[PDB]
């Protein structure tokens, strides 16, 4: 019943509204993932929308160097599962893109896309 | 005249000491840092964010940036102190404001810690020297120091009580204190010795030229070495640097560590000559076995973030360095209070001049 | 933690004072920079990089970055001086190093300039004091000043001789010197009065550290005013500024200008409040008529490059601040002389000392 | 029986999902290399994937300027291997890209691509 991640950006890409979601290190360790093409609920302004997952990628969050940190933790036999919680807590982020297909209103009517 | 006429004098002799000083380090025994052994839980002390943007970006009035906190294990952290730092008008009598808080009938959480530190080890205002009364930024130079010292003493005698037998204390910085007047550190040494405390303040990376010629020799010992070890710095390297910092560093009257200095390497592979090294100092009443157990405790908490830091040190920074955009946050709040207070139109005049310059 | 009752006592007094400082500034008449008049030719003195890259990134030995030069009209510039400056080892006894250069039978043009300065006004080593003996940084603090002071005298009595009567001398920075006894200031002051030298310490430096609460009133007049004007700041503002700056920054004993301080405006439209302003000092033996003529000379050479600078100041900076990447040039050249000198292979070890770290 | 390198990034590039890994100076000195078109095994979440090495390139790792360092090493002679061991350890990284083809599940069944 809790939200999946955190929304950090939104825009309109052509005829479709889209938003970017970020999964944090605390959520990923519990096994929370988003499949591609999966249907999710988007809550905004007290109103519910149907969204679909399109893209997923990895991007650094904040001012950090994931490559150097991971290489240094690799040349040493450092098991990031449980040896170094602090290093794992700044590099375990993931980004997803979600389109807003529309919404359900009245008694099952589908309002397509959105103007808001 | 373009760089010509170098006329360099004898510098081979300068390298002669560097060669023989390295031989002394090689003579010193190295205690291997194996993964098996006993270790102490950590309680890292950190203030951070106190200096901030100095005054040229701060409003210069009610410049509240002092914020000292601590962290423990995975949630054993103590409540943070975020002392309200007043304006310059009340600081025109540097002794006056401190007495107004120490002698105040009601004690703030910051005032309680300062009061607690005063009667725990008998610290009097005559022991603080005159550096805090020298100038304005000089007052904040050692106000943070006593606040940092108070945060450690207050937690021991008020928050933690008797259980200080299984918690290693880590201080982010050098043990040595400046502006002592030969009494601030004398009361600190015997107070710690009587309680048999485990205060081992680490500096991890130190600085490029925080020391004199010792930083050069220390740098090349680490790179040519292999694996993990514990090394006690011989006094000869320390003796040279202590007398030098007067003629190279700032007004550093009082720089020798209160005890002994130990260096260690936390990572076998580093990609760089000086990565993975940790420098920490111990009180004089701690021996080799105490130092080895302390070094093993740091290795169990080691991390790979900047250059192989101590881990709990950087975690404590995130809990005590909440400054970010202080000048924008404080300025809007300051005008909010001045608008809702008396006048109700003097604030409009105040904005007219702040927006003009500075 | 958070705000937590930041508390206030009284701030109505601060702007009450600030209100009447601005009114006192309005009392004096704003003498405008009239388009017509007479102006002297300028001769600008610059050092621009005496400290430069400090010592951290420099090889720390033979860190000679002093480069004092000058410019006249467009091409009347005098030869520059690149005075030799050995490493920390040779000047380990700072007093001894100067004596070996002052009392040497053969004096270099850089040494001759310092020697002529000492012989012209009778400045002894006791007049310098004891600040340069405290630290290597402190040694460089006044060496850049005396070299600039000597270079000014070096052109008066050797290159100009009789011609020190139709040129206005512009010196970067304030007409003040810190770190020396009152004998240095008193002897230098009366020496200029005897020769009636024209001199102006143009600063234009809108720093917030120096010139504190005074700047919060200076900015009000500059922005509200219109056109080009020259104003004599009342001595009351300097009395506030001179005394207060002792209690904010480091050992700034001695900040009063040797005379009176004048502010001026070089541009009418500026896009910003503090753009186009210029602050210049004058010796006490020059009146308002001389002050007006000095401001006309500065305006006749004005430029729009950074904030409406003086033009000849920035022009001489390009001719006298040729540092760029000094450390790369110094390390390779110093090591080049090491090979041709004794050893020819100890430099391989010398590189190994530096290649690993610093 | 040991990982070849360290995985530093992942994303979806069109209809396929690829990841970027780095070979460190320590492993490159042991002769560990990857061929173009080679098939490798990928372990993630307890599951095994078939990957194919698609692309390889060079990119600076950490705060370093490989061109300047190598040029000044070459200018001053300097046999970098036996004279400056620490100069190679900051420039001897290589980057490889691996696309995920699918998984082998059940008793020989092939599951193509991945939604995870």
């Amino acid at each position: 019943e809790s939200p999946i991640g955190v929304v950090v950006s939104s825009r309109r890409n052509g005829p479709w509204a889209e938003l970017t979601l970020v999964l944090t290190p605390q959520e990923l360790d519990q096994g929370k993932r988003l499949l591609l093409g999966e249907l999710v609920r988007v809550s905004s302004g007290g109103k519910d929308y149907v969204g679909m997952v399109l893209d997923g990628y990895y991007e650094p969050v904040g001012r950090s160097d994931p490559t150097y940190t991971l290489a240094l933790a690799h040349i040493n036999q450092v098991d990031l599962e449980k040896e170094d919680p602090w290093a794992r807590k700044e590099v375990n982020f993931y980004h997803h893109r979600i389109v807003l297909l529309g919404r359900v209103v009245q008694g099952g009517l589908f309002a397509p896309s959105t103007r808001l | 005249d373009f760089l010509d006429d170098l006329r360099l004098d004898h510098y081979q002799d300068l390298l002669r000491e560097l060669d023989e000083l390295y031989q002394k380090l090689k003579q010193e025994r190295q205690v291997p840092l194996h993964g098996d052994g006993e270790a102490y839980p950590l309680l890292t002390l950190t203030v951070d964010g106190g200096e901030g943007r100095a005054f040229e970006e701060l409003p210069l009035l009610s410049f509240g940036l002092v914020r000292v906190a601590a962290v423990g294990v995975k949630g054993f952290r103590l409540p943070s102190i975020a002392h309200l730092l007043p304006g310059y008008e009340v600081l025109r009598d540097p002794k006056g404001y401190l007495e107004g808080l120490l002698e105040r009938s009601e004690e703030s959480p910051a005032a309680d810690a300062l009061k607690t530190f005063f009667r725990a080890t008998g610290i009097s205002l005559e022991d603080l020297g005159e550096y805090y009364t020298k100038d304005l930024r000089a007052f904040m130079g050692i106000f943070r120091d006593v606040l940092e010292w108070a945060y450690l003493v207050w937690g021991v005698e008020k928050v933690l009580q008797e259980s200080y037998k299984d918690y290693l204390f880590i201080k982010d910085g050098r043990l040595a204190q400046l502006g002592v007047r030969e009494s601030f550190r004398s009361k600190l040494q015997n107070y710690f010795a009587r309680k048999h405390l485990l205060l081992a303040g680490v500096t991890k990376r130190s600085r490029l030229l925080a020391e004199g010629l010792t930083s050069l020799v220390m740098a090349r010992l680490f790179a040519e070495a292999r694996g993990t070890f514990v090394l006690q710095v011989p006094q000869e390297l320390m003796e040279k640097a202590y007398r030098y910092e007067r003629q190279w560093n700032a007004d550093l009257e009082g720089a020798f560590v209160m005890g002994r200095r130990y260096v260690a390497r936390l990572l076998e592979d580093t990609f760089r000559p000086q990565e993975g090294v940790a420098i920490f100092d111990l009180p004089p009443y701690l021996g080799e076995e105490d130092a080895v157990k302390v070094a093993r405790s740091l290795r169990a908490h080691r991390s790979v973030l900047y250059g192989g830091s101590v881990g709990t040190v950087v975690e404590a920074h995130g809990r005590a360095s909440v400054a970010r955009s202080i000048p924008r946050r404080m300025e809007e709040e300051i005008l909010a209070r001045f608008r809702k207070a008396f006048g109700e139109d003097l604030a409009k005049k105040l904005t007219e001049w702040l927006r003009l310059a500075d």
